[PDB]
RNA sequence: CGCAAGGCUGAAAAAUUGACGGAAGGGCACCACCAGGGGUGGAGCCUGCGCGCGCGCUACACUGACAGAGCCAGCGAGUACUCCCUUGGCCGAGAGGCCCGGGUAAACUCUGUCGUGCUGAGGAAUCCCUAGUAAGCGCAAGUCAUCAGCUUGCGUUGAUUACGUCCCUGCCCUUUGUACACACCGCCCGUCGCUACUACCGAUAGAGGAAGUAGGUCUCCGUAGGUGAACCUGCGGAG
RNA sequence: GGCUCUGUGGGUGCUUGGCCGCUGGCCAGACCUACUUCAAAGCCACCGGGGGUACCUACCGGUUGGGGAAGCCCUAGCGGC
């Protein structure tokens, strides 16, 4: 902001700044530097954790069950196994953290679904 | 995502690369190995029409001919190849009737 | 994109997830990528038709490596077993499940036995012999297999390390060091050093793949490459 | 795949209903700026938020950056507009006849990227999802009636917008001989669009120009010899597919090449060809009062 | 309201960057070759386009007819849907309502009965087509444009033959650029324009016509001066 | 006879003693309080962002009144600069 408003590196900047916001999904918009002002926020960081955006994705039902499943080791984060409970899932790993392999959480929603292929 | 590419350029010497090999007793390379001096003779020298002499041109071959010498069906065939590249790329009654 | 001349050729496109391997066979013919959407791809780009034949498999591929003759390739999946394709006729000639074989765990800050460990149960990277009659497999755990590629059994076994300042090295960990606080090389003892910049945790909350800040007590074992 | 591109149209939505409010903000901020430059008196109601001042002080940039036109648009097509070719499949309906296939054929060859597909029996879900699983730009679908074609289908993807249009005047290519027409150059074509002068025309001028490979900018006004036109009057957009020479610096000769149309749309949805279900942008109003009066495009 | 709003007039260039090619070498193409398949074109019906033309639809027999047995889908639910019009009679003061007459598949599989019998699969051309593709089959819907003389979905059964090459027909492009190592290549060719200069030709210093070229450190000593013991500078000698 | 729950011991890393004022002692302890020449070298030392600064504190530069380490000189002193 304290560059002059015609500056390049100032148009730069804000475009890179708010584009690397926006794909790790703390803004919602990448069209404005008052979302860096009063937008980005240590809540808006904690929600792009893990048990907060399963719970938002709906693999589990609240962030309290989310933190015990992600301790008992059923969901990985693409290919690989996560038992952090504090790894930020960005806005493209959002569509790559599922249940693990052999998940009995997963066998319980394939028993719901009358789906449970046990090969 | 990454970030955008910008510009960066590296300054190398004409050292061997035993000058860009780490710190130990002694080389991993043989005799030969030592002796290449990491810009190709491309960099060292390469004849082109800004290092030139003043009577002489130098073809796409790389060879000094002389526009003395040149002869005037290739220099007008030269025209037309460096042409090519280009196109890629009141008065008195007496004097009016008489 | 093409080494000779430096800008890019294509985009090959057919996949429904990321892709996690490739490999260009030995003679030159085909690629064959092998993706998280539970398939691999024998593209064939030097011919006159681009073509791409599909091998469906069952869960995500992680490792795709060749015979140094050609003819044959070996997928490595998510369930832990590697199939045996051949590239000729695009069918599976062998297969191993190998969950068992590489199942060797148990962590700190892991609350499953070392038998139910997901995770550790998989080959991340495999690669033929120079013969081509053996495989060599290695995941993220403490075992590195050794398979016969014609009789399909485990030929050896391998342990990487017995350090256990790393961290899961014994499937078995023992109840000694498990205070009532959690276990022992877990609390921070950082505030216990006589300098300052070995007191100062400039750490980050949740990252996996590196920081500068790096605390790395009792890092994991992990065969990343073979 | 799937989930990335549920994810992705998701956010493309809730992003350009955040515009919206954004753009109601910041027509009052521009009022602000040109106050500051020029000194004119503003109203009380702008000059006496202090969110706005203390927002307006970092949002200066971005505005200046529109009015200078440095930055574009958050749209569909901006993402890839000159970087990628854009590859177009044709395809027709269910049981084709020969006059559609070969009229697909001839819009085929209009494009200079695009392929044609037999259709055969496959089902549409399953043709976006081939579509979205090799990576296609567009998707065309054919209607005939009795072998002369009356609707196209023109869809972008990975979720952009289908524009559906009825043919009419269809006069095909493989009704002359051939020791009269011959085999079509594929040079990439000059485009010309007239008459589209409101918004929604810009719409339908930016998902009709971003089907064809973008013109080497070098040497392009002129080389090239290969032009395709899209002149709209009473808003059906006739489209002709010519062939020229440059005769002399002052003429130049033409030469009928493609199909001619008159297509009118009479849907742009912002959404694909699966979805019925998606949000319309502008459909062809017919039994109200004045929509045969109004002109839209 | 003011300007715009006064007719040497009477319809059908740029270029040191430009105009057009040729030869060689590449890339691609069911508008190309190669191997096959399928339409249309023969008879009838009819939308449409301008009596003609195609696009659909139907009939045309070994892939047969009759009678049985068994066994398979998917899309489809707006208190909403109905094929006519009539001879009679009922209850109808009258308008109507009644009654009785007349005009969730196809396919497939198995088992038997009969046996080619106006009971004949489309010429020249021309077009299209390479995997759940060609082709057969039914079921459903009718979505502000188009479409009932049909349209669009949806399932079912599912092949032959190419998947090579630029030889033919063509299309695009290289011969300038756009990156550097290895490695390889090695001044593509023609007809004119334009510009600069040079001289020529001939009518009245001049507009045209025609052409060509592009090497003494350290220490000491003896001196002479300086600000004097000392100390400094300069010189001449020895170590 | 069976399930469940609980307790103790061993194991879950390669085997060199219990304690102390530890070259020696003690496991029944013993003796109790001495001995001393000359305080100290400097630096660093993690509070989220933008902003205010009256008061306190930190740093820098000064002002009055006292104080005199040290440096310099000599008429030698209770000295002088």
């Amino acid at each position: 902001s304290l560059l002059p408003p015609d500056n390049e590196v100032r148009r730069k900047h804000e475009t890179l700044l708010l584009d690397k916001l926006y794909d790790m999904g703390i803004l919602s918009t990448k069209a404005k530097l008052s979302a860096v002002e009063h937008n980005v926020t240590v809540s808006a960081f904690a929600r792009r954790r893990l048990p907060v955006v399963m719970t938002r994705l709906r693999m589990a039902e609240t962030v309290q069950a989310a933190t015990k499943l992600i301790e008992q080791g059923h969901v990985r984060v693409g290919v690989e196994e996560v038992r952090d409970p504090a790894f930020l899932v960005t806005r493209n790993m959002e569509d790559f953290v599922t249940w693990t392999v052999g998940s009995k959480i997963k066998q319980n929603i394939m028993k719901y679904r009358d789906k449970l292929d046990d090969f | 995502k990454p970030k955008p590419p910008a510009p960066t350029l590296t300054v190398v010497s004409d050292v061997a690369t035993v000058a860009m090999e780490d710190a130990q007793p002694a080389t991993a390379q043989g005799v030969a190995g030592g002796e290449t001096s990491m810009i190709a003779p491309q960099e060292v020298y390469a004849p082109s029409k800004d290092t030139a002499e003043k009577g002489e041109v130098v073809t796409k071959a790389g060879i000094p001919i002389a526009k003395q010498e040149m002869s005037r069906e290739e220099k007008l065939r030269r025209r037309r190849r460096e042409k090519e590249r280009i196109r890629k790329a009141v008065q008195s009654s007496g004097a009016y009737k008489l | 994109w093409s080494v000779q001349t430096g800008q890019l050729l294509d985009r090959l496109s057919g996949h429904e997830g990321p892709v996690s391997s490739l490999a260009f066979a030995p003679d030159g013919s085909v690629l064959v990528s092998g993706s998280w959407d539970r398939t691999a791809r024998i593209w064939s780009i030097f011919s006159r038709t681009q073509t791409s034949e599909p091998l469906q498999l069952q869960s995500d591929v992680l490792d795709v490596a060749f015979r140094p003759d050609s003819k044959q390739i070996a997928i490595s999946t998510l369930d832990g077993q590697l199939t045996f394709w051949s590239v000729s006729e695009a069918q599976q000639v062998s297969g191993v499940d190998g969950r068992r074989d590489v199942s060797g765990g148990r962590r700190i800050t892991d609350r499953r036995t070392a038998a139910n460990v997901a995770g550790t149960k998989n080959f991340n990277t495999i690669r033929y012999s120079m013969d081509g009659t053996c495989l060599l497999a290695g995941g993220n755990s403490k075992y590195i297999c050794l398979y016969s590629t014609t009789t399909m059994v485990l030929l050896k076994k391998f342990t990487v390390s017995v350090n256990l300042s790393l961290s899961g090295t014994q499937e078995f960990l023992n109840s000694k060091l498990m205070t009532e606080a959690g276990p022992v090389g877990l609390l921070d003892d950082q505030g216990e050093a006589s300098d300052l910049e070995d007191r100062i945790d400039r750490s980050l909350p949740g990252s996996k793949r590196g920081d500068p800040g790096a605390r790395k007590k009792f890092p994991e074992v992990r065969v990343s490459g073979v | 795949m799937l989930r990335k591109q549920a994810r992705q149209r998701r956010d493309y939505l809730y992003r350009r209903a955040l515009l919206l409010r954004d753009a109601e903000i910041a027509e009052k901020r521009a009022k602000l700026r040109a106050a500051l430059a020029s000194g004119k008196p503003l109203d009380p109601k702008i000059a006496n938020d202090k969110e706005l001042r203390k927002d307006f002080d970092y949002d200066v940039s971005r505005d200046i950056a529109k009015e200078q036109g440095e930055i574009d648009i958050d749209d569909e097509y901006s993402e890839l507009s000159g970087i990628v070719d854009p590859r177009v499949l044709v395809t027709t309906s269910r049981d084709p006849s020969s006059r559609l296939m070969a009229f697909s054929k001839e819009i085929r060859l209009m494009f200079p990227t695009a392929i044609r597909l037999n259709r055969g029996n496959l089902i549409l879900p399953d043709l976006v999802m081939s579509a979205q699983r090799e990576r296609l730009s567009d998707i065309i679908l054919l209607h005939e009636h009795r072998g002369t074609p009356t609707a196209i289908t023109i869809s972008h993807f990975p979720h952009g917008p289908t524009l559906m249009a009825s043919l009419h005047n269809v006069v095909l290519r493989a009704d002359i001989p051939k020791s009269i027409k011959g085999t079509v150059s594929e040079s990439y074509p000059h485009l010309i669009f007239e008459g589209f002068r409101t918004p929604l025309g810009q719409r339908v001028v930016k998902i009709l120009k971003h089907l064809f490979p973008p013109r080497d900018p070098t040497n392009n006004a002129k080389s090239g010899n290969r032009v395709i036109t899209f002149v709209n009057q009473d808003d059906c957009i006739e489209v002709r597919h010519h062939v020229y020479v440059r005769t002399n610096y002052n003429s130049v000769e033409l030469s009928e090449v493609g199909p001619r149309f008159t297509m009118r749309p009479f849907s742009i949805t912002m959404g694909t060809l699966e979805n019925k279900d998606a949000d319309v942008e502008w459909h062809l109003s017919q039994y109200t009062r004045t929509g045969r009066k109004k002109n839209y495009f």
